[PDB]
């Protein structure tokens, strides 16, 4: 039937009230910056080598992804932050790499684009940190899989953070043998010159594609024949693409330019085969009836003054229509079920500490989504985990383990947006980084520590105050305030959305209003993989 | 004598052809069983940033290149040379017929719109306007070696010939397997390296172009 | 049948000539260094902890995973040399906790068990890490995990290096809670005081037990209470085990002391209802014919030289017997099959750098591997992967890509052993750390870094007086000698075993005679398991 | 998107170039030869047999057929020309039986008509031979199966060649036994009379139908009753329709003539609760942009010159377009995706001999194909396998190896079509008649044999001239033109199309310009059933 009709969320906010006033600019602030921040991170590596990248009839590597993808397509990016300030000197815009989810011949294929611009194109730590994020995103979500190689090569000063351990270069090469076993194919297109071990990128492709003149692979380079034998050898006569596609047979398509080889690259991916098929109920879509400059004023930059989430619910859902689950009972968590673009949501959110009643409800709300089948949106805004001895001796501890249990046993789509605090281990309860989401995006008012700024200091002054009083000596204002500032100082640089988002810990700030897109098109991409059935381990009751 | 085409009928012959992109992806959404789904609106939304397009169309005899930023709006603004023009439109039906409202700096017209495999046609109350679509290299492209280790029979071009592609230039068999080499590439012989008789190898060049 | 008699491996190596001499004596000296350090590595924190631990009555936890144990068993440590000068001046013995693999009522158990006399029993960035190897350890080999809870908690002012990424402190909950849904047993002993991130261990586990007067469990402690309330409560008043037993319910046996607490995890242990089945063949066992100090004479310290790989596996199998497959095409890599122990082994070893002949003959014996289900044990000693124009022509690259696919497919219980260098790329085809081995233990002579020392200054020195003789300057013996001295320098520091064993890229230096016994323990853990069926993906012909 | 245009193969010929006259006219002799025997096989048994089959009020077999199909529907026979000239004054045209694929009720079932105007519906052991062809692509392709049985029995004369072995007449009842428990549904229409072994053909069938005073069961004829009994019985006293639908039940549907038997066939048929399901992809369909007489032109009748494959694959595939996989390493192959009638296809093609790369190519390929579940088109223009000693001496026999093994484990629907010459093991490299396709068609220039009349002619005289040369005796040209005329007229007797077709080596000459719409049939069919999962054995490298 479908028809009737349904009451829905949202309230019209006081828009001249100066804390509206004060929270919109602040948020627009903030989101201002982030806007310059990723217009210089989006030039790459400077007019010099930009210049130099275009004397060789090359395409630049957004110009790349621009004449891949389908026309009009909207491009995700993933960790577009990488590298910010994360190296003393090196200005790595981008981690070196551009990784991202598009619609290429009908199909969401993911896609990984070595950035020759920034240092040779070579590999920086965090560079094979964000590549390997985005392969285990391309496994998850069964996403067909485009590599764009013109790397340059581990960067041997920091050869260790970059060779041996597990999650370290090679395991790329363990990604790209696991996925063709599943049927997830892996194209490499050569555009640029992989080297003595990105040279298993192209070797280990189901399809592969080079460039004349411009795309040279081999294990060994011109200045390791010359030391180890003594033979000069150039770069395209040891291992260019006529040596490849003629004789050797490591390449498999040959290209002309390079809009040749992404022409040829969207006909590999149309005879893949692959025919999409939704295993969830689907309803025509609708808007929010609320715009979402609201949640600017909404939410704002204080992450003391608390607010509802539901007012963030009705600003994201379709329709502004949201079924509460379990309404009364333990009112800290937001519970209930709604529709993002016609794709089935089961909403859960934060409104402050977390109680052992509020453990329950959520270990309840999982269960009920992993046995209908439907995706889980987790909505982050943690202060902690309510403090106290009756609450010990209630047994607060053995809620949260049964929350924990029921969130990392969960097989269905899991997506989390930290749209506040994440700290301590609520953050473990409220599916945060650790219990393999599938995607997790912060705002940029976010934090995220082991504890407040605040807590730090204050159980550290007070069990410095109760040593000293057992000691005996003067623990002033000034000793206090000496004790408070540095605490404060290092718990507000390193949870910043800027120091969590220049590693691979989240996978992107995004704007606030942007957020409902970019909600569709991650669970769009999560829905491209059958879904499995869900089995729990022990609850503790 | 054709005359140029203004800026503006450059800004609608662009939106024409990114709305009938627009149109291939709305009919292939149709068939599709992920209905309603993102990716489907062609509206170029990257992440915290805006995608231009670069596209070149040629008048005449010249080329024109238009820098098209997609705008959250849906409104495009269209950069061409140096000026930029704000462009809205869409496309309408009436019977058998496409039409492209357009939009450009306020102001407002219509024109017919049918694309004929490079062609684009705008036919307005003020004239007619073909635009061009450029063809990349690789579409239309569309010297030889010998196929094993045989002798040469037939002999047929020698310096100082031409040939147009698809033709003979040599018979060789190569144990009882009379291949006829044939031309992919044109011009002008400058040399024959194997006189009638003589043995060729495997993946040995037989004529040259200078 | 089974009667007939088979040649078998092995020559008596000459004991007199000074190049066994002077091996034999510089592979004693690498044992005996070895020894004394692990040896300052077992006391732990020192003898003012120590006193401090029994002065309470708790027994020292190398005492308690010897009073856990059966009577006599061996023990497998796994990381020993965990921490080793990994921090400045904070020395970290064992990384804080001890892991590894024993025999509990008939069962082979994982045991986990936190050393509170080093930092309180503190977890460090490294104790994470050394924490989620074992619990990955005990989900491949299917092992139930014991934990001997007396932690500390997070190490505050590294927050960030243990907190918020995937692998950090929370996956140890999601590991529980996995493991848990597949029937492996999770049991936790609290004999110390887990602290509000810590206090998950017990809660999350399958069956709990739980000290009087020693065991405190609470999700927030006495300063925190003190400081967010004001109300002041001590530890067993707050969250003591008769509080847990009795009113909230958190343990689920209760214990008088510490070896109460053992005697009841022995008993938990039996009524698991666990009996093992092998899907192998047995044999019945047999000895080496050749003892291991001729290991220590034959394979010595420098890496220069070479050796014979096969008077390795006549010293580690049993009976000496070992069926060569392939023996005379591309003799650089030694593939065969042997016997250890009873159990079926398929042994790849190398012999000099990686042609394409040997990489074709690798590929054939993985697949014969995984078509008959039988384990492999790798032994790395690798230069690298020749060098030469005429070779990359010939396609070296497919032929290494072949091998790391049905490498990193293969779904048999593989173990990697490295008793020499191991370099580059063909660390990769030779199951490398990143291609998920069941064990990966080194040799105290080995070496592993992206290339060797002489390799990075000899090509870095040639590239520069190439770049120097399009400028012009002189480039002297001199320059080249400071050129080559800091790279050399590195690398040597860097590539070593104890740099590489104070993370957790290997699971220990181990003794080279002691290695057959190792192996065989390994292989035992590693046969807990049922053997998937293999499936390869394209490969590049 | 799949909306932007892509270049297409295809090169109009030289039309009035004398080879094209000379290779246009040589192929329409062919061609019109072919059509005027079919058109006397399509007779049958002649007019004497004709007039007394319509005499008795019965329909001919091929206006059966006519009768039995949906309306318009387009009939697939299969082996028209099965024993033409082979037996030696025993003229049975089709074999006795006619065989097809067509579609009955909106379902492709498989059609076996039983000739009775061809020696009195006898079964000849080429009849038993087409009968289990037709029943084993029913199998294969999970096509219900329709008999109409007006049979005469096995072939006395011939009872050895019919009766005991496994692929002889009791395997027909094996066939129904089988696929009866495979939910392939089974009818059985009683027109004629079948008698004594024939009768386990109604009686084995799920759904029987019998016709009044012409169809007649029984296990026992009245010469058997009055031989061994002395009872005088006639037909329809003793196995009439009568007696069989009212008193011993054998039959389930009664009719009055012919055309209320095939009606009530497809009342039958229409009432199975069959639904076509496709697993493949499909766009839609398309044109060739060339026509097909000049295939005529192309190909010709000479085997000596060579001609392009690429000029075939233009013709037959939709939009002449064609995406080639590796097109330069190993041109003697041509390996490529394209689309026949909306389905995906994978073409396979010779040009030459095959070299080891082309052996590698076709290997990828075929690995490529069983991946993505696509089905694969196999041309065959073999000459041989490159003779060398240098050849030997790469391995030129473990790469044919690999493209056996590959060829030979696929699952995908195979679909073999010789357009050319067909010698030696190349045949069994690009899937023949053992390696089981789906259909194999020939065209009626080809040629099938052990090895070229001239190669046996030349080897024969070479080695001839070898054992002479030891012995001493004068071998002139005149003793090599009688070594050499019956070797060379033996090969070309037993190598054509006839004596291929007269047996059941393959599925029938067919024209060169029905070629598209034939392949379009077959793949239709073999799509009625599910795509299993490859698994390949062991890939010798
Ligand atoms: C055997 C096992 C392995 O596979 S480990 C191999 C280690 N990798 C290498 O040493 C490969 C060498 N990398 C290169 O591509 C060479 O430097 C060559 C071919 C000369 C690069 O040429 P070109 O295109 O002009 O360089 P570029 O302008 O892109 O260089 C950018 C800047 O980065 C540097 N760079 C590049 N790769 C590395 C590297 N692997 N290690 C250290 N530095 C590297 C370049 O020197 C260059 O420095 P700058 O920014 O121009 O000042
Ligand atoms: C929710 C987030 C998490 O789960 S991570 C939270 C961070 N953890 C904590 O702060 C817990 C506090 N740790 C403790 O156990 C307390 O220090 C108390 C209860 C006082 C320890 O008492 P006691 O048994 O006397 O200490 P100990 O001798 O074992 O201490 C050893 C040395 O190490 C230190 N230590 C211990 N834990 C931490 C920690 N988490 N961060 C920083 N330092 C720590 C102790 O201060 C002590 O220093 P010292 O070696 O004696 O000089
Ligand atoms: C125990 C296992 C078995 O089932 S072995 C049993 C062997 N089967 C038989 O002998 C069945 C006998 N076949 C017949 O149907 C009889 O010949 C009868 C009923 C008389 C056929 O009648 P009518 O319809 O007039 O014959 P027709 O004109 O169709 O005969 C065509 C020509 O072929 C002959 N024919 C037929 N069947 C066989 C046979 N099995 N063996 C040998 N010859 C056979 C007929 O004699 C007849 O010869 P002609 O072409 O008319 O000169
Ligand atoms: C003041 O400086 C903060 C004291 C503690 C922080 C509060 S107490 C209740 C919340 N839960 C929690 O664990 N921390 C928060
Ligand atoms: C000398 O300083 C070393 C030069 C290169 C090292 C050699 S060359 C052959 C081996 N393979 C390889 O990649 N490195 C080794
Ligand atoms: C001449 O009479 C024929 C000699 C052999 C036939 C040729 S040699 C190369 C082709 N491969 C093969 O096995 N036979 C063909």
């Amino acid at each position: 039937y479908h028809g009737d009709s349904v009451a829905s969320l949202g309230t019209q906010p006081d828009l001249g009230s100066a804390l509206y006033q004060e929270n919109y600019k602040q948020m627009k602030a903030l989101v201002n910056q982030l806007h310059e921040r990723v217009e210089h991170i989006k030039l790459g590596g400077g007019e010099k080598a930009r210049a130099l990248h275009i004397s060789r009839g090359k395409l630049l590597p957004r110009e790349r992804i621009d004449n891949l993808i389908d026309p009009g397509s909207p491009f995700l990016e993933l960790s577009q932050f990488a590298g910010y300030q994360l190296y003393d000197n090196e200005e790595v815009p981008g981690g070196g790499i551009i990784t991202g989810i598009g619609r290429v011949s009908g199909v969401e294929c993911m896609i990984i684009a070595n950035d020759a611009t920034v240092k040779g194109g070579a590999y920086y730590p965090v560079t094979v940190k964000k590549q390997l994020r985005a392969q285990e995103i391309a496994m998850q979500n069964r996403l067909p899989c485009i590599y764009l190689v013109d790397s340059g090569g581990a960067y041997l000063p920091r050869q260790a953070d970059v060779f041996p351990d597990r999650d370290h270069f090679g395991r790329t090469f363990y990604n790209q043998a696991i996925m063709s076993s599943k049927n997830i194919a892996q194209i490499a297109v050569v555009m640029g010159s992989c080297t003595a071990g990105g040279a298993y990128v192209p070797a280990m492709a189901d399809e592969n594609i080079i460039v004349r003149k411009q795309g040279t692979i081999f294990l060994a380079g011109p200045p390791l024949v010359k030391a180890a034998t003594g033979e000069e050898v150039s770069a395209e006569d040891l291992g260019g693409a006529d040596l490849h596609c003629r004789k050797s047979g490591v390449s498999d398509h040959w290209a002309l330019d390079d809009h040749h080889a992404l022409h040829l690259t969207r006909k590999v991916v149309r005879n893949l085969n692959y025919q999409k098929k939704l295993d969830v109920t689907i309803e025509p879509s609708e808007e929010p009836l609320f715009p979402a400059d609201e949640l600017y004023g909404i939410v704002g930059a204080n992450l003391k003054r608390s607010f509802d989430v539901r007012e963030v619910i009705a600003r994201i859902v379709d329709g502004s229509r949201f079924t509460e689950f379990k309404a009364f009972y333990g009112d800290t968590l937001v519970t209930g079920f709604a529709r993002i673009f016609g794709y089935p949501v089961g909403i859960v959110g934060n409104n402050g500490v977390l109680f052992s009643e509020s453990a329950k409800k959520g270990t309840h709300f999982v269960q009920l989504c992993c046995q209908r089948n439907i995706p889980l949106l987790f909505l982050q805004n943690i202060t902690g985990f309510m403090v106290g001895r009756e609450y010990e001796a209630e047994g607060i501890a053995k809620d949260g383990a049964k929350m924990v249990a029921a969130v990392a046993c969960a097989q269905v789509p899991k997506i989390t947006l930290i749209i506040g605090g994440s700290y301590g281990a609520g953050n473990y309860g409220m599916c945060g980084r650790a219990y393999s989401p599938r995607f997790l995006y912060i705002w940029p008012n976010a934090r995220i520590s082991v504890m407040g700024g605040e807590q730090a200091a204050n159980v550290l002054a007070t069990i410095t105050k109760d040593q000293r009083a057992r000691e005996g000596k003067q623990f002033s204002s000034a000793d206090e305030a000496a004790l408070k500032e540095p605490i404060i100082k290092k718990f507000e640089e390193e949870g910043n959305p800027y120091y969590s988002s220049a590693r691979v810990w989240d996978d992107g700030i995004i704007d606030p209003a942007d957020t409902r897109l970019v909600l569709g098109l991650s669970f769009s991409a999560a829905l491209n993989a059958p879904i499995e059935k869900t089995d729990f381990g022990i609850f503790r009751m | 004598s054709r005359k140029a085409a203004a800026k503006e009928s450059l800004c609608q012959a662009a939106l024409g052809l990114i709305l009938k992109e627009k149109a291939m992806t709305d009919t292939f959404t149709l068939q599709a069983h992920d209905q309603f789904s993102p990716f489907s609106s062609s509206s170029g939304r990257r992440l915290n940033i805006s995608y231009t397009r670069n596209m070149t169309l040629k008048d005449g005899k010249n080329n024109v290149a238009i820098a098209v930023t997609y705008n959250h709006d849906g409104s495009y603004s269209m950069q061409i040379e140096d000026k930029t023009f704000q462009v809205l439109g869409n496309l309408y039906s009436e019977g058998d017929c496409t039409y492209l409202k357009c939009s450009v700096n306020g102001v407002a017209s219509k024109a017919k719109l049918i694309i004929l495999e490079n062609t684009i046609y705008l036919f307005s109350k003020e004239g007619s306007i073909e635009i061009d679509i450029p063809v990349p290299k690789y579409l239309s492209s569309v010297g030889p070696l010998a196929p094993m280790t045989g002798t040469i029979e037939k002999v047929f071009v020698k310096a100082g010939d031409k040939v147009k592609a698809g033709d003979s230039l040599m018979v060789m068999i190569a144990m009882k397997m009379e291949h006829t080499i044939k031309s992919p590439k044109d011009g002008t012989v400058k040399k024959v390296f194997y006189r009638e008789g003589a043995q060729a190898n495997r993946h040995t060049p037989l004529v040259e172009f200078e």
